[PDB]
């Protein structure tokens, strides 16, 4: 996914 | 004399669940596609003796 993407950073947020 | 709560205080629990899944796929169709059933050769006879 691209750096700036929003579904990059809802990715981020899972498997805490 | 003595009587009960109106209810116990249980312990809470948090659950947290994950799901995930990755699919991939390829298709490929290349080449030439010939016939592979054409007609033959033919005869025929034909007479009147009388």
């Amino acid at each position: 996914l691209p750096k700036g993407s929003t579904t990059r950073d809802a990715v981020d947020r899972t498997l805490g | 004399l003595a009587t009960p709560s109106p209810f116990d205080m249980e312990k809470m629990v948090w659950l947290d669940v994950n799901i995930l899944e990755i699919r991939k796929s390829v298709l490929e169709n290349f080449g030439v596609d010939w016939s592979k059933q054409i007609p033959g050769p033919f005869a025929a006879f034909g007479k009147d003796f009388v």
